[PDB]
């Protein structure tokens, strides 16, 4: 029959009816009087569901490009299809409906950067929740921007003091590196992150202006009262000054998680243009991770390994690569990143860990088994690496630091051989014991940053025995007593002449010879 | 919509004219008018309806066969492996890229054939049967199919006479019948190829010591090798002899 | 703006094309033109090949199709609506749903024209006493004020009786279904009693 | 009350479709 | 001649030409973008549509932007020109030492040698 | 050198020991330059870490 080849219809297009309504409604002689709704820079919400919105029309829109629905609410234009337009929508999907008017800005995304922005408790699209006004000394910039080039960055010299004992001998950050804080579920990244600007506080009051620190921490997928007990403690610190708080919690919708590590590394790359020095926390940069994947599950994009999408390591990798320590040409500035990573029950080997891992240069691998053993922070000394090395390691620490790495070897590999209590070997037990003074040298409270050449003192002592007398559960104390009891102007020309020189380790040398230690 | 509410168009219903009288004899001259952005219409013959990753979804083909080698007007050849309700999705033997969307797809009428006889022995060919070492087409041989059926039970009798590989620990330990389908497994570098290629040349040399019926021609399937290791192994056979 | 509403709700996507199709071709009281002139297509379609080809084929570009179907139908008194519904699904290709948007509009203009249709399959021809008593006892079967229309099937399979086709429902009066079930009720008993 | 009076379109489970005119 | 860009979604633009669309791997510039944009055709979707994988990014694409085929692959200045300069994936000097001095351009996608041209020079 | 999809830290890195160890010139003395950097590192999107 001539009839079969017509019977079942061979559609290129879904909303064929929208594009044949654009056409029949002016077929009525009544309603060609301008009764035409015009797409040409409008566009008609077709669907709405789950935080999603598909737009007919929006013909000039740009991938990427923030429209603005009729509601009030704002959304980013990010699947441009053939026949319409996949909007995400940055709030509650609620106050949208089949039929609304979806107006486009001709923007791509844009966040207020500035000197202004410090202290200012912000989204990841820009507007400040803390209730102190909105944000007066700023100006509005790119959300995603391009990283700089090879030409653009020189090489990582000067070092980012971090106040902990446990990454600043062994896993060294310089100011302008990638540092990943990799761990499970309460193992002290956050902490470590916090410890990093609050001992910003304590050396932006001794530096010069130009080589002053600016936090910026990103708190995506957070609670609101965590980010709430944080701006507390940075207040009760004093380093709200310093510091700029980016928070997509997860009471916010997906695409503000997925935007806010973007967003605040545009803020925190006005520091890095201007000459200034900036650093970046990308807390939860997991949760970033599966903000993305529910956005773009629900965008009808095909799922790989996790259900994550293929671009999750471009997601990370884009914005990580925007951290880097520009050349003189360009200011000098430098941006140093946090990624924080959270793993499950140890599996490294998972997606998004491992893209991370890929990216950044060091790692600081905090485990979930050594933490409750007493050791906090719960750094790993085998896994954790540092890819800039000694180049930007603090000197006076790099005399000590190569000692500490290869007697902490030793008393890695001691291990499975201390179970045997009489089996002595006098050499074995003496790097068992030395590896015991040196783990529990390293311990350090949370919120007490401890400045770089207290912690350069306190470890020679430890790694020349001069607190090896002591037994092996009072050195948490004796390490108190060996600083204090020593001269102040130890720490004070340390600290001023940038190694530890021959005309100074006899002095600190005979001073650990007049200090009174708990243990004989 | 349902069938039974579609069938009923099939008898005329229209009970007036005013339409397909006048558009009757102006739909030919309209058609006319655009002849030049035609192209020529396919029944027995193929046009590429698409084309992406080395696979063309080619329209029309009529009367190919499910695994029938069909040839591009580019002159790569393909094989149609699934015959859809409209469409037919062939595979591309060799570049993609010179396959557009519009190209002209002749069948050929032949299941995949290659040249199997006694003078390809000693030729280096591709998965098609199309000499690589290049002295010339080959002589004294014939096509055949390569998806011929496997030999049945009355078709086959026991495993008897010994398949000596000339290496100690198969020979003593893993005896190989001269029927015997018998995997050579592991990891990556810990010689296999080593197995394979001994193998090869202890048959070289039983095959210079029986009277012509026990004497065995290896063949060698190199897939998804480098052009330099098989290239090695050609010399190495070469200057073996085998 | 106001568009009249449908008489009664159908599916997705080509028999919304028939919705609006009977919703503007209502606004402006067209609607027994429309239904011919679709019609007057479907022959159309039946009748020549270089029609066809214009549905079938995936190598003909969009800029010949729509220029073929505007200057077709720019004559012989074609209505508006249906001129720009043709351009409008020969633009994307939407030829080929022209075979069941006209079986959705059928639907619902036949929900308009209040009148349903039917099929009562008989044994012998009919008498005009049994045809004037048949519309009474099938009448009983709609559910409000409608135009139900009696067609007729003669098959030899019914010993006399009447069944009753509504294409949505069945009412089997034959007597050689009353006979099929009459024998199965006899040995339900038997095989008790 | 033709308006703002919607009808059951589909039903897939615990999931209900609402068509409104 | 030119096509317009049809479809936007992620790294992947859909081009649709009509009449004469290009071939695989061909190189395909965007025309209007602020950053120099290149497209590679990776397929043939089938309806006088290509479907691209781009080389920057996609943030600022306009449905409709037209798009116009260089007709080969990705063509880079190689030669002796090259040496001491870093080159882009698409053949830009990013070195921000001037332009590349070209010996010869050549396109990016080639064929595997032969066979019988190898060396077992171990 | 085709660096495809590592860091632009460590390509900067190359690129000034290849200028302090004499390998890449600058200047007028460019031609006796024995290495082209070419680097399609992670910043890019996909396509260009594809065909760098
Ligand atoms: N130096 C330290 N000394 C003693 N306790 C510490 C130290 N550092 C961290 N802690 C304790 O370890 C815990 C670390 O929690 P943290 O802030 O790391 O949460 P998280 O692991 O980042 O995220 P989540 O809450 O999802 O697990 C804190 O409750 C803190 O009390
Ligand atoms: N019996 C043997 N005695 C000494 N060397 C051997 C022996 N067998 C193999 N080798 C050596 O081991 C190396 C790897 O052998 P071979 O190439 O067969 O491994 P393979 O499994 O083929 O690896 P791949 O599959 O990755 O090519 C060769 O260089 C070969 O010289
Ligand atoms: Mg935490
Ligand atoms: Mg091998």
């Amino acid at each position: 029959k001539a009839l079969d080849e017509l019977r079942k219809p061979k559609f290129s297009s879904k909303y064929l009816i929208q594009h044949v309504s654009q056409k029949l409604i002016p077929a009525v002689k009544e309603w060609e009087k301008s009764y035409q709704p015009p797409v040409i820079h409008l566009g008609r919400v077709l669907s709405v569901g789950d935080g999603i919105a598909r737009v007919y029309g929006l013909k000039s829109v740009q991938a990427g490009e923030l429209v603005c629905f009729d509601s009030g609410v704002k959304g980013m234009a990010l699947n441009l299809q053939a026949d319409h337009v996949g909007v995400v929508v940055f709030g509650n999907d609620s106050v949208i409906h089949q039929g609304d008017l979806v107006y486009r800005t001709g923007q791509i995304v844009n966040v207020p950067i500035g000197p202004g922005t410090l202290g200012r408790v912000t989204d990841g699209l820009g507007q400040p929740i803390d209730g102190k006004g909105p944000l007066t000394n700023v100006r509005s910039s790119l959300v995603e921007v391009k990283a700089p080039g090879i030409i653009a960055r020189q090489s990582v010299r000067e070092p980012l003091f971090t106040g902990v004992k446990a990454v600043d001998a062994l896993v060294p950050i310089g100011r302008g590196q990638r540092e990943l804080i990799i761990g499970d579920r309460q193992t002290g990244k956050t902490a470590v992150a916090i410890d990093a600007i609050i001992h910003q506080k304590n050396c932006n009051e001794q530096v010069p202006k130009a080589q002053r620190v600016y936090c910026v921490y990103v708190a995506v997928g957070q609670k609101r009262s965590t980010v709430a007990q944080l701006v507390k403690l940075f207040t009760q610190t004093g380093a709200m000054r310093y510091t700029i708080m980016v928070s997509a919690t997860a009471s916010d919708a997906a695409p503000l998680q997925f935007l806010a590590p973007y967003s605040g590394c545009a803020m925190a790359e006005y520091f890095r243009d201007t000459g200034k020095h900036g650093l970046i926390i990308y807390d939860d940069l997991s949760k970033q991770s599966v903000a993305y994947r529910q956005m773009s599950l629900l965008l009808r994009r095909p799922p790989g390994r996790e259900a994550f999408p293929g671009d999750v390591f471009y997601l990370h990798s884009r914005l990580l690569e925007r951290a880097a320590k520009l050349s003189k040409e360009l200011g000098g500035g430098s941006l140093t990143a946090f990624p924080v990573i959270e793993t499950q029950a140890g599996d490294v080997s998972a997606y998004i860990a491992t893209n991370v891992i890929s990216i950044t240069d060091g790692q600081i691998f905090l485990e979930t088994e050594l933490f409750y053993k007493g050791i906090r922070p719960a750094l790993n000394v085998g896994l954790s690496v540092s890819r800039v090395g000694s180049a930007a390691q603090f000197p006076g620490m790099k005399q000590v630091a190569g000692t500490l790495k290869l007697e902490l070897a030793q008393y890695r590999e001691v291990a499975a051989f201390a179970q045997f209590g009489s089996d002595l070997d006098a050499a074995t037990q003496y790097v068992l014991e030395r590896g015991a003074r040196l783990t529990e040298m390293l311990k350090q409270k949370q919120f007490a940053p401890i400045p770089i050449e207290r912690q350069t003192v306190a470890v020679y002592a430890a790694t020349k025995g001069f607190l090896d007398k002591v037994r092996v559960q009072d050195i948490v104390a004796a390490e108190e007593a060996v600083i204090s009891q020593v001269n102040p102007a130890v720490f004070k020309i340390l600290k001023a002449n940038g190694k530890i020189t021959p005309a100074l380790d006899a002095h600190l040398k005979a001073e650990l010879r007049k200090v009174k230690l708990p243990g004989a | 919509a349902d069938a039974k509410a579609l069938d009923e168009l099939r008898k005329p219903k229209f009970s007036s004219k005013y339409l397909i009288q006048h558009v009757s004899q102006k739909l030919i001259p309209a058609v006319k008018e655009w002849e030049k952005s035609y192209q020529p219409p396919v029944i027995h013959l193929g046009r590429v309806l698409s084309v992406g990753d080395g696979i063309a979804r080619v329209y029309g083909l009529k009367s190919v066969q499910a695994g029938e080698l069909v040839c591009f007007d580019s002159g790569v050849k393909g094989m149609a492996l699934n015959l859809q309700a409209d469409h037919v999705g062939v595979v591309v033997f060799g570049n993609d890229s010179v396959i557009h969307q519009g190209d002209l797809v002749y069948r050929t009428g032949q299941i995949v054939n290659v040249p199997i006889g006694p003078g390809t022995l000693g030729r280096v060919t591709d998965g098609l049967g199309q000499p690589i070492d290049g002295k010339g087409p080959l002589t004294n041989v014939r096509s055949s199919l390569v998806e011929v059926k496997a030999p049945g039970i009355i078709a086959r009798q026991s495993v008897r006479e010994p398949l000596f590989t000339g290496v100690k620990a198969v020979d003593a330990l893993v005896p190989i019948g001269r029927g015997q389908r018998e995997l050579i497994i592991g990891d990556r570098q810990t010689g296999k190829t080593a197995v394979a290629i001994d193998a090869i040349i202890h048959q070289k040399n039983c095959n210079e010591q029986v009277p012509k019926a026990q004497r065995v021609y290896c063949v060698y399937v190199a897939v998804g090798q480098k052009r330099s290791t098989v290239a090695q192994l050609v010399k190495l056979f070469t200057q073996t002899g085998a | 703006l106001k568009l009249p509403t449908a008489p009664l709700q159908l599916s997705g996507t080509s028999a919304q094309i028939a919705t609006l199709l009977w919703q503007v071709a209502a606004k402006e009281n067209q609607l027994d033109k429309v239904q011919d002139e679709l019609y007057q297509f479907i022959e159309l379609f039946k009748q020549h090949s270089e029609l066809r080809r214009l549905a079938t084929d995936p190598f003909v570009p969009t800029l010949v199709r729509t220029k073929i179907i505007s200057s077709v139908l720019k004559d012989s008194g074609a209505s508006e609506i249906t001129k720009k519904l043709f351009e409008a699904l020969a633009d994307e290709g939407a030829l080929s749903a022209l075979l069941e948007v006209t079986v959705n509009y059928e639907e619902l203009m036949l929900a308009h024209k209040k009148e349903v249709y039917c099929t009562v399959i008989t044994a012998e021809p009919l008498d005009k006493l049994e045809r004037v008593e048949l519309t009474k006892k099938a009448e009983k079967f709609v559910d409000a004020g409608f135009k139900l229309v009696m067609q007729e099937k003669i098959d030899k399979k019914l010993l006399g009786g009447f069944v009753i086709e509504f294409s949505d429902r069945r009412v089997d009066m034959s007597t050689a279904k009353k006979v099929e079930e009459f024998n199965n009720f006899v040995n339900k008993l038997v095989l008790s009693i | 009350p033709a308006i703002d009076a919607g009808y059951v379109s589909q039903v897939i489970g615990p999931v209900v479709d609402v068509r409104f005119d | 001649d030119a096509g317009y860009v049809s479809q936007v979604i992620g790294p992947v633009v859909d081009v649709r030409f009509d009449g004469e669309l290009p071939s695989i791997l061909s190189s395909l510039e965007v025309e209007g973008h602020s950053v120099r944009l290149v497209l590679e055709v990776a397929q043939h979707m089938g309806d006088n549509t290509v479907r691209c994988i781009a080389m920057d990014s996609t943030d600022g694409l306009v449905r409709g932007q037209k798009v116009v085929d260089t007709g080969s692959p990705i063509k880079v200045p190689v030669g002796r020109g090259t040496l001491g300069r870093i080159m882009n994936v698409i053949g830009e000097p990013v070195d921000e030492q001037g332009p590349i001095d070209a010996a010869d351009i050549w396109s990016i996608h080639r064929e595997a040698p032969e066979f019988t041209e190898q060396s077992t020079e171990q | 050198f085709a660096g495809v999809g590592e860091r632009t830290r460590e390509g900067n890195d190359l690129y000034r020991e290849m200028i302090e160890s004499g390998v890449i010139k600058l200047g007028a003395e460019r031609g006796n330059s024995k290495c082209t950097l070419v680097y399609g590192q992670m910043n890019e999107p996909p396509g260009a870490r594809a065909r760098v």
